[PDB]
RNA sequence: AGGGUAGGGCCCGUGACUGGGGCGAAGUCGUAACAAGGUAGCUGUACCGGAAGGUGCGGCUGGAU
RNA sequence: CGGGCUAAUCCCCCAUGUGGACCCGCCCCUUGGGGUGUGUCCAAAGGGCUUUGCCCGCUUCCGGAUGGGCCCGCGUCCCAUCAGCUAGUUGGUGGGGUAAUGGCCCACCAAGGCGACGACGGGUAGCCGGUCUGAGAGGAUGGCCGGCCACAGGGGCACUGAGACACGGGCCCCACUCCUACGGGAGGCAGCAGUUAGGAAUCUUCCGCAAUGGGCGCAAGCCUGACGGAGCGACGCCGCUUGGAGGAAGAAGCCCUUCGGGGUGUAAACUCCUGAACCCGGGACGAAACCCCCGACGAGGGGACUGACGGUACCGGGGUAAUAGCGCCGGCCAACUCCGUGCCAGCAGCCGCGGUAAUACGGAGGGCGCGAGCGUUACCCGGAUUCACUGGGCGUAAAGGGCGUGUAGGCGGCCUGGGGCGUCCCAUGUGAAAGACCACGGCUCAACCGUGGGGGAGCGUGGGAUACGCUCAGGCUAGACGG
């Protein structure tokens, strides 16, 4: 399936913070905030001029890691945004972000899409009030996801729940809270979220 | 003879049957002379049959016969209207 | 071992029977009367080619001979007379 | 002689290297059609039709860019490219669908047509297609 | 419809039919250039009538014999030996093609 | 050339000459070794290689190399091969496969075992 | 159909022996070419010679001075 | 085998001829098309219900409709180290024969037919839609599905027939095997599974006609290895899980150390939360028709039976931390140190690693990439712009023929006119559907499948324009030839 394994190690050797949990990637006692240089035996060596190819290698996984997905799952999107109109990288971009357990996430039921995915996974949530285990479904414009009413009952929500009420939400996207029902409104552009990435390197990247 | 039925597409438990004028001497679902309408049988759109009953009436005319449900398909078709 | 073919089969060699019959006889009476355009005797060759006609076309009525054979074979008969009794003559009956 | 067409173009593109300020060239109404185009796009100056030693020509009259600085101070060519496309080894014909565009839309190519000689646009434009003369820049 | 040709006659040998050499011209698939083929046919001749030299015009009719399908729509012109000319004259030049 | 040439004699499509007979247009091929022994390389190197003669359904007869470190192939012993030559021995075109018939992996092997036919400790 | 008699054509495999060729090398003989390579070299043929090769006739310079 | 008997939608004659067949004549047409007249020929079948009427059938003749046969044009692989082939061979007259042209068959007259536009021979291969690669032109390919073809152990043949020269029909011959009571008989999986053999390797001797479709029947119903499903196989694609959050300036072990330290490492442990599977309850869509009731067996409206997959998916309640393996780390090419070893044992796709300090073997620590996958081999396109139409090149790098003459062929200077072959434009028929491409819709997504939409090249038909190519005709003199 999915990475699942050591995460932290993620965030180092790519130089930059992901968050890939929740709090902690905020908090002091994170490996950035303390160990921001390589995993394993020779971090602390200087590096050396990466490749060009290496460098187009980086801003991939960096991306690809974000969401933690299959590199084939992450063939076909931009395989589908390449042969998708326009420009490819909004859109995959847009097709990225598509993603429920994302969304899910970046609706702050869960601090981290890894939490997401398993909320996802495990059903707890719903879409236009259908039930979707499907930690892939591309959400379109127009859906409205609600939490499972017999996982509102929850505690884990609402401490996720309870640290949103009033914070501040994408632009494409609300969030009826204590309803537990938040919205997904249309399909963003790269100005919408400033990741750490430059799409661009990854579309040189499988122009190999 | 030249008969009318529905030719099974779709997948394994997917049925979507084409009601479609071919010989009978044909195999089921091999080479027809015209389509004129198709049939989502399990009901899973609101529009999962139609027929285009002025041309159905025209090979009805022209003495082609329909499989028993096919002609309930021109049935509710309304193909019989006297 | 067996099937309704066996059936299927043997009516056939009866069929086959009657058939190849009826297509000898017409030959026969169909060149008899050629002969006698030749010889002509017209009066009792157009007797003989009539009869072919009907055994023609009589097997024209079963799987024996199809229309257009027998006709082929008809048409091809009745031509061949006349041409041969044309060098002498002339008809006696019909036809025609 | 084979082609006078390349050849015609091919005095055109010798003299135009050596910056003159016209040159000569054997006569006929396909030719003089042909340089028709070449300055109402602005390739020459134009022609007229001149007469060497009993014999008809069409001097045309060429046109350059300006002198430059640098070291190499000629001035820049107008018709930086023109080659001939369509030839007696292989004559070369186009629908009105498959005309090309020169240099994204710098140059032309020049087409013979049932309707006269046209432009890569004009014929777009008209509508038809033909020999394709020539492409140049 | 049945299709009309407009080839040359090369042999009147034969009896009640004769020999049109029929030529076509096309582009290459590739290679653009329009490149010439040629194709002899067996018309029929009834009334023995064409000749040596007779450009005609050979109509898809109904198989007379074997290989013989096109009858004689109709004459164009005659006098036309120099085609024959470089007709035989290929036939003639063979002789030295062989070993 | 001329455009009449290319459409005289056309360019010629060049096919290409395989590399792997013995093998009749197969992935893999059984045979049984014949000449079980060593063989020295030509230069830079020097060394005593393990080869392995076999014969074939393919009714051919084709030295293949032995890979790793310590083998069972002796005369008799059904063997598989591959495709794949070995540059500095010529005479020798193909492979063998380890864990393979009356073939072993290498022993005390843990690491690329996939090439080397050895399955997994604890 | 086919079976038989007889005689031709073509291709694959195999064969005492035989002719060269390729690769390996750490052997033997000499040292032909690469410098004026110690007789300028190459070339066609012809002859000769354990072998690279020599030589005769004519040719090219892709010959040094 | 034979002797003798019996029915019919079986077979035979006669009658009736709307009609249809043939001859000969004539109108039209124009290849044997339709109409017309005299002579000749020919149809048939009954059974059932509620019974002077219905339904099913039977006969002919026209037409429709679909499925075909034959014929033509252009296109369809490799070798010229195959350069000549041909006697049914090419044409004709006349007959046979078929549904029909034909040398498809026979007889006779003639001497003719094919070929460097590659005949003849050999090797290979089932073609197309499409499939994959490809910026494209192009290349490779033709399984699956769809169309057509050809074969039904290896060959030949005709009968039956609307239709075959027929896979589970028949006749014979050959090869093979088996049965046997030893006199004699039988068989043909390239139908669904299955066995044996060959091989690197390809599955179940499963369920059922519920659906769709097919034959037969008025219907009931029957047959149904087509079809619908189950199973096996990581074979390919899609989806999902092996957990989530919190969690020390950081346990042990393990690797490195300049002995202060560094790395594994938020990883674990443990706390909480969520809850794959596995337990129970419920439990389908697919299935509305044929048929039966009224009406009129019809339009239309009412009435039931039926589910192989299957108690499966799916719905509800409850509920366990719950598989990780493979390749790679000298450059290409992302990822580093330590020991062992010492041109030995070894990796290798290329350049090349090892001869006592190996980022290149082995192991380990650590790390890189994917992830129920990971790698290798084989083969196809790509990179290969390296057979170059797009889109290459021949002084010394591989490539100008020793030199001329000349056939075919390719190519061809200025001006006018006709034709309209190439060529261009418009209209139009075909270019099946599947697939590819855009939009959307159903399985909770996707893969898969459905719906609609949107084009072309190519060739068939009609019209048009005339610059260049070509053709026919008229002039000219700038190439050539000549005095
Ligand atoms: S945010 Fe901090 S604690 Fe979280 S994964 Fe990244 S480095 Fe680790
Ligand atoms: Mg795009
Ligand atoms: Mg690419
Ligand atoms: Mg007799
Ligand atoms: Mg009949
Ligand atoms: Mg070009
Ligand atoms: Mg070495
Ligand atoms: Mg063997
Ligand atoms: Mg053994
Ligand atoms: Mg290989
Ligand atoms: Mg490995
Ligand atoms: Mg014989
Ligand atoms: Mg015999
Ligand atoms: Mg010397
Ligand atoms: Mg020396
Ligand atoms: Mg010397
Ligand atoms: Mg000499
Ligand atoms: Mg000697
Ligand atoms: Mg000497
Ligand atoms: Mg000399
Ligand atoms: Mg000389
Ligand atoms: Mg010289
Ligand atoms: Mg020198
Ligand atoms: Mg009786
Ligand atoms: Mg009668
Ligand atoms: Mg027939
Ligand atoms: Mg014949
Ligand atoms: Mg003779
Ligand atoms: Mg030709
Ligand atoms: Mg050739
Ligand atoms: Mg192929
Ligand atoms: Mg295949
Ligand atoms: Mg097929
Ligand atoms: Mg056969
Ligand atoms: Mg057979
Ligand atoms: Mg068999
Ligand atoms: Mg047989
Ligand atoms: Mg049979
Ligand atoms: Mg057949
Ligand atoms: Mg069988
Ligand atoms: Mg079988
Ligand atoms: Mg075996
Ligand atoms: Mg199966
Ligand atoms: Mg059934
Ligand atoms: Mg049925
Ligand atoms: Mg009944
Ligand atoms: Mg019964
Ligand atoms: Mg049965
Ligand atoms: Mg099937
Ligand atoms: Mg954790
Ligand atoms: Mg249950
Ligand atoms: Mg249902
Ligand atoms: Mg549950
Ligand atoms: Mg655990
Ligand atoms: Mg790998
Ligand atoms: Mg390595
Ligand atoms: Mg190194
Ligand atoms: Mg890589
Ligand atoms: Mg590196
Ligand atoms: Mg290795
Ligand atoms: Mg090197
Ligand atoms: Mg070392
Ligand atoms: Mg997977
Ligand atoms: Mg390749
Ligand atoms: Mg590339
Ligand atoms: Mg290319
Ligand atoms: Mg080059
Ligand atoms: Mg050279
Ligand atoms: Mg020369
Ligand atoms: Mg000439
Ligand atoms: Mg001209
Ligand atoms: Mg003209
Ligand atoms: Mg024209
Ligand atoms: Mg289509
Ligand atoms: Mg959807
Ligand atoms: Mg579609
Ligand atoms: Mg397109
Ligand atoms: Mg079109
Ligand atoms: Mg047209
Ligand atoms: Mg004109
Ligand atoms: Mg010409
Ligand atoms: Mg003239
Ligand atoms: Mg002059
Ligand atoms: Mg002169």
């Amino acid at each position: 399936g999915r990475y699942i394994g050591p995460v932290c190690r993620l965030c180092r050797r790519e130089g930059v913070k992901l968050y890939l949990k929740g709090e902690r990637c905020y908090s002091p006692k994170c490996a950035m905030e303390r160990r921001p240089y390589p995993p394993g035996q020779h971090g602390q060596k200087r590096a050396r001029r990466p490749s060009d190819y290496a460098v187009r290698l980086r801003e991939k996984q960096k991306l690809r890691r974000i969401y933690g997905i299959s590199e084939r799952q992450f063939r076909n999107l931009f395989e589908e945004a390449s042969k998708k109109k326009g420009v490819t990288g909004s859109v995959f971009l847009g097709l990225l972000e598509s993603r429920l357990d994302n969304v899910v996430y970046r609706l702050g039921f869960a601090v981290s899409r890894r939490q997401a995915r398993q909320l996802v996974r495990h059903g707890h949530i719903t879409v236009n009030g259908r039930r979707v285990d499907l930690p892939s479904y591309r959400v379109r414009p127009g859906d409205e996801i609600a939490v499972a009413e017999k996982s509102r009952n929850l505690e884990l929500i609402r401490q996720n729940l309870e640290a949103m009420k009033g914070r501040k939400v994408g632009p494409w996207l609300s969030l009826d809270v204590e309803g537990m029902k938040g919205k997904f409104l249309r399909l963003p552009d790269r100005e919408d979220l400033a990741l750490p990435v430059n799409e661009q390197l990854v579309i040189e990247f499988y122009s190999r | 003879m030249v008969k009318i039925r529905l030719a099974r597409f779709g997948s394994k438990h997917n049925p979507h049957y084409r009601i479609v004028v071919t010989d009978a001497r044909r195999k089921r679902d091999g080479k027809y002379i015209e389509k004129i309408g198709y049939y989502d049988p399990r009901k899973t759109t609101p529009d999962w049959l139609k027929v285009d009953v002025e041309r159905a009436r025209y090979w009805l005319s022209v003495g082609a016969q329909p499989t028993d449900t096919a002609r309930r398909l021109l049935r509710q078709a309304g193909v019989f209207r006297q | 071992r067996n099937l309704s073919a066996l059936k299927r089969h043997r009516q056939s060699l009866k069929r086959r029977l009657r058939n190849k019959a009826k297509k000898s006889a017409i030959k026969t009476l169909s060149k008899k009367a050629i002969q006698l355009a030749q010889e002509g005797k017209a009066e009792e060759a157009l007797k003989i080619m009539r009869k072919a006609e009907s055994l023609i076309d009589k097997a024209a009525k079963g799987s024996t001979l199809h229309k257009n054979a027998a006709a082929r074979r008809k048409s091809r008969l009745m031509r061949k007379v006349r041409q041969l009794l044309e060098a002498a003559g002339a008809p006696l009956i019909g036809g025609g | 002689l084979t082609d006078p067409i390349a050849d015609m173009l091919t005095r055109i593109r010798n003299a135009t290297r050596v910056y003159k300020e016209s040159t000569d060239v054997p006569a006929s109404r396909f030719k003089e059609e042909i340089l028709r185009i070449l300055a109402r796009e602005g390739f020459i100056k134009g022609y007229e039709r001149v007469d060497v030693d009993g014999k008809p020509y069409l001097r045309v009259y060429l046109k350059y860019g300006p002198r430059r600085q640098g070291p190499d101070p000629r001035p820049e060519q107008v018709i930086h490219h023109i080659r001939r496309i369509s030839k007696p080894g292989r004559r070369v014909y186009v629908g009105v669908k498959e005309i090309p565009r020169v240099r994204r839309g710098l140059g032309i190519a020049i087409l013979s047509t049932s309707k006269g000689v046209l432009t890569d646009r004009e014929a777009r434009k008209l509508g038809v297609g033909g020999e394709l003369i020539c492409e140049v820049w | 419809p049945k299709k009309v040709l407009t080839g040359v006659v090369v042999s009147d040998k034969m009896q009640k039919t004769v020999t049109v050499l029929v030529e076509r011209q096309f582009p290459h698939p590739l290679y653009g250039k329009v490149i010439k083929r040629s194709k002899k046919y067996l018309a029929h001749d009834p009334e023995e009538k064409y000749k040596l030299g007779d450009v005609v015009e050979i109509i898809e009719s109904r198989p007379i014999s074997k290989r013989k399908r096109f009858r004689v729509l109709r004459l164009v012109e005659s006098g036309r030996m120099d085609l024959v000319e470089k007709y035989l004259i290929r036939r003639q030049n063979y002789e030295s093609l062989s070993k | 050339p001329t455009i009449n040439q290319l459409v005289r004699k056309g360019r010629e499509k060049v096919r290409k000459k395989s590399k792997v007979p013995a093998l009749k247009g197969a992935p893999f091929r059984r045979g049984v070794c014949t000449v079980v022994r060593t063989v020295t390389p030509k230069k830079p190197n020097s060394a005593l290689r393990k080869v392995a003669k076999v014969r074939l359904t393919s009714g051919y007869e084709v030295t293949a190399y032995i890979p790793g470190e310590g083998h069972n192939l002796q005369e008799h012993s059904v063997v598989l091969i591959r495709g794949g030559r070995v540059k500095d021995l010529p005479g020798v075109r193909y492979h063998i496969v380890r864990g393979v018939y009356d073939a072993a992996g290498v022993k005390d092997r843990k690491k690329s075992r996939s090439k080397y036919g050895t399955k997994k400790p604890k």
